[PDB]
């Protein structure tokens, strides 16, 4: 699963 | 763009900010009940898409 950080 | 929590409705503290693998949807994982310490590294659903399961 991915973060809004690793996302953006 | 800005997700936000479904629990808490803040965007803020992007590094704990669950993103879900079917939806826009995000949980920071301090939010979550049960206890979820860490980021999963395999998928993760919001219950908005456990709802669309079979
Ligand atoms: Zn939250
Ligand atoms: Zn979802």
């Amino acid at each position: 699963a991915r973060t809004k950080q690793t996302a953006r | 763009n800005k997700v936000t929590c479904l629990v808490c409705r803040k965007g803020d503290n992007d590094e704990f900010l669950l993103l879900c693998d079917g939806c826009d949807r995000g949980c920071h994982i301090y939010c979550h009940r049960p206890k979820m310490e860490a980021v999963p590294e395999g998928d993760w659903f919001c219950t908005v898409c456990l709802a669309q399961q079979v």
